[PDB]
DNA sequence: ATCACAGGATGTACATATCTGACAGCTGCCTGGAGACTAGGGAGTAATCCCCTTGGCGGTTAAAAC
DNA sequence: GTTTTAACCGCCAAGGGGATTACTCCCTAGTCTCCAGGCAGCTGTCAGATATGTACATCCTGTGAT
C-alpha cells in the first residue's frame, strides 16, 4: 500500500564508477552494499579527522585544507597522494566554473 | 546544474555537504570542502572497483562479488592497511599456506 | 548447555582456513572458551545498544555499531 | 588393501578447500541458539533480527580465523606443526585479549 | 609585562578530590598534568560515544540516558555500573534542588 | 644518527621489559623498529604542525600523532 | 669474584623495572628525530617537550615489544630473545 | 638394497545443458538540492613583542666501546 | 677490567617565530522558491548455481633395478 521511507546510499554513484572503470562488469547485492558502507566509513573517517583539525587549531570552519590535511593522515603512501591530487583538480574545475 | 558536474565528479557533492552540515563536525562547512571530499572516496571508490573488477574477470565472472573486494583489498598493500580492522561478509581469507607444512 | 553446538569439525574447518594442519584435541575447548567471551562482550554491547533504543530486538545495526566500538568494523549490513 | 592418504594430505586438502570458499562454516541452528543463550544472560525476552545472526557469525569466524592463523604461526615459532592452547593463550596475550 | 593567557585545567578539581579522599596527601606538576589528560580523555570518549548513540537514534539532544549509556559502554563492568550510580545521584539532588 | 642508540641503551630497553639474555642481532632489528615507529609518529606530527602553518613542532602534535596511532601519552597537555 | 651468568641480568631486570627515569641518551635520540624530520620538512624547529614526548612514546612501544619478545622466547623453550620472536610478537600485534 | 617410475585410485578442474531468481533498466513522483539574495562574524592579513629555540664553549665524568 | 668519548651541565648570546591585537572583507549560514535527481516499485532476461559426465593431476605403494 504505501511506499517504504527512502534511504539514500551511494549505489548508483558506485554504479557510474563501475561503468566508468569496467564497462562490462557489474555487481551484486552485497557487494554494492559493502562498497556503501566503505564509503560511510571513509567519509566517517575523513570528517572526523577535519573535526580534530579544526578544534585543534581553534577553527570553525572545515575547507578544503582541513579535508586535505585528514586524508594525508589517513591514507597510506600512494593512495594519499594519489587522493591529494584528484581532490585539488576538482576543487580547482569547481572554481574555476563557478 | 548540480556541484558534482561541476567539478566533473560522478559522487554527489551535494549529499556529501549535507552531511558535513548535519553531522555535528564543525560551525560551519566550506564550499570547497564537499568538493574535495566526494574527489576522494569517487577515487577510492575507483581503486576498490578497478581492482575488484579485475579480479573478477580473473575468477570469469562478470558481476562483482563480496570474493573480489575481499581479494582486491587484500592483495594491495595500501588498501589492505587503509582496510586492516575491516571485515568483509562473505569475503573469505586469501590462499596462504606456510611452507613449513607442505610435503 | 549450546556452548557444544560448536562442534569439533566447525572448529577444524574454521582452523583449516586459518591454515592450520594439525590440532591438538586440547583446543576446541580452549577455541570455545574464547568464542564465547568474544560473542559475550559483543552481544553486551549490542543489547546495550538496543536498550538506549527502547526496543525489544536485537538488530544487524546495533550489531554493527558493536562490532565498530570494538575496533571489529563489518561490511556488508549497512 | 584399502587406499588410504597419508596423515597430512587431506589436512592440506582441507585447507586449500577451505581457503577458496566463502561460505560460513558454523551451522547457523547451533550458533543462533548460543547467541540467544548469551543474551539471557543480558536481558530477558529478547528478540533478533536474521541480519543480526548473520552478522554476529560472520565476524565470529572472521575473529576465530584470524585467532588460529596467529596460533598457527605461534605454533611454527615454536618448532611445532601442531596448534596447542598455550599457542592461543600466547596469541591472545601478544594481541592484548587477556 | 605581558600577562600569559588563560589555560583552563581541572587541577582545582582534582586537588580537592585528593584531598577528600587523602587530606595528608600531595600530588605533584606531572602528575598533576596526567590527571588532567586523563580526565580531558575520558570526557572526550563519553562526549563522542553520546554523540554518535544520540547520531544513531536520529535525536538531536545529548541527555543523560544518552551519557548512561555512553558510561555504560565504555567502562569495565563495575567502574561502569559505580559511574551509573553515581551520576544518577548526583543528577536526582540536582533535580531536587533546582 | 640510528646508531646512537647504544647496545647498552638497547639493552636497558630490554632489561625493563624482562628480558634477561639478549642476543647479538637484536639490536639491528630494535633499531630498524624503532626508526619505523619514529617515522610514523614524526611524519603524523609534521602533517599536524604544517596543518597549523607553525615552523616549530610542540609536545601537542606529538601528543596528537600518538593518540591518531592509539597510543595516547598523558603527562605532555 | 665473578657472578654467574645471569645474576647480573635479573639484577638490572629489578633496577630497571624499580626505576622511571629514561634509558636512551637525550642527544642522540633528538639527533635522530631531526634527523627522521628532515626527510619531512626542511628547517623544522622543536619544542623541547615534544622531544621528551616521543622519546617516551617510543621507549614505552620498545618496553612493551621486548615484553612480548620475551613471551615469544619462552613459547620457544628458550631465555634468549632473537630477531625471530620480535618480527613474530610485530606480527601477531599487526604491525608487519 | 635403497631409490625412480608404473599404474591404480581418488579428487578436482573443465566443457555442457537447464533454469531460475537476482540484477539491470524503465517509470512516476516527491523531496532534497540548486538559484538568487542578505547579514554578520570567522578568518586572512599586517604589526609587534618577547620568549623560547638554537648555536656555541669549556669542564667532568659517567657511560660507551673494546 | 681498561681505555676512550661524548652526554650532560652550566653559562651566554642572537634572533625566528609563536602568540597577541587590530582591522576589514568576503564566505557561509539562513531563507525562499522551484524543479529534476534519485528512490521505491515493477519487470524481463541472462549470469551463475546446479547437475553431469569426463579429462587430467596428484598421491601412494609395489617393484625392478644399478
Amino acid at each position: 500500500k504505501r511506499r517504504k521511507t527512502r534511504k539514500e546510499s551511494y549505489a548508483i554513484y558506485v554504479y557510474k564508477v563501475l561503468k566508468q572503470v569496467h564497462p562490462d562488469t557489474g555487481i551484486s547485492s552485497k557487494a554494492m552494499s559493502i562498497m556503501n558502507s566503505f564509503v560511510n566509513d571513509v567519509f566517517e573517517r575523513i570528517a572526523g579527522e577535519a573535526s580534530r583539525l579544526a578544534h585543534y587549531n581553534k577553527r570553525s570552519t572545515i575547507t578544503s585544507r582541513e579535508i586535505q590535511t585528514a586524508v594525508r593522515l589517513l591514507l597510506p603512501g600512494e593512495l594519499a597522494k594519489h587522493a591529494v591530487s584528484e581532490g585539488t583538480k576538482a576543487v580547482t574545475k569547481y572554481t574555476s566554473a563557478k | 546544474k548540480t556541484r558534482s558536474s561541476r567539478a566533473g565528479l560522478q559522487f554527489p557533492v551535494g549529499r556529501v555537504h549535507r552531511l558535513l552540515r548535519k553531522g555535528n563536525y564543525a560551525e560551519r562547512v566550506g564550499a570547497g570542502a564537499p568538493v574535495y571530499l566526494a574527489a576522494v572516496l569517487e577515487y577510492l571508490t575507483a581503486e576498490i572497483l578497478e581492482l575488484a573488477g579485475n579480479a573478477a574477470r580473473d575468477n570469469k565472472k562478470t558481476r562483482i562479488i563480496p570474493r573480489h573486494l575481499q581479494l582486491a583489498v587484500r592483495n594491495d598493500e595500501e588498501l589492505n592497511k587503509l582496510l586492516g580492522r575491516v571485515t568483509i561478509a562473505q569475503g573469505g581469507v586469501l590462499p596462504n599456506i606456510q611452507s613449513v607444512l607442505l610435503p | 548447555d549450546n556452548i557444544q553446538g560448536i562442534t569439533k569439525p566447525a572448529i577444524r574447518r574454521l582452523a583449516r582456513r586459518g591454515g592450520v594442519k594439525r590440532i591438538s584435541g586440547l583446543i576446541y575447548e580452549e577455541t570455545r572458551g574464547v568464542l564465547k567471551v568474544f560473542l559475550e562482550n559483543v552481544i553486551r554491547d549490542a543489547v546495550t545498544y538496543t536498550e538506549h533504543a527502547k526496543r525489544k530486538t536485537v538488530t544487524a545495526m546495533d550489531v554493527v555499531y558493536a562490532l565498530k566500538r570494538q575496533g571489529r568494523t563489518l561490511y556488508g549490513f549497512g | 588393501k584399502p587406499h588410504r592418504y597419508r596423515p597430512g594430505t587431506v589436512a592440506l586438502r582441507e585447507i586449500r578447500r577451505y581457503q577458496k570458499s566463502t561460505e560460513l562454516l558454523i551451522r547457523k541452528l547451533p550458533f543462533q541458539r548460543l547467541v540467544r543463550e548469551i543474551a539471557q544472560d543480558f536481558k530477558t525476552d529478547l528478540r533478533f533480527q536474521s541480519s543480526a545472526v548473520m552478522a554476529l557469525q560472520e565476524a565470529s569466524e572472521a575473529y576465530l580465523v584470524a585467532l588460529f592463523e596467529d596460533t598457527n604461526l605461534c605454533a611454527i615459532h615454536a618448532k611445532r606443526v601442531t596448534i596447542m592452547p598455550k599457542d592461543i593463550q600466547l596469541a591472545r596475550r601478544i594481541r592484548g585479549e587477556r
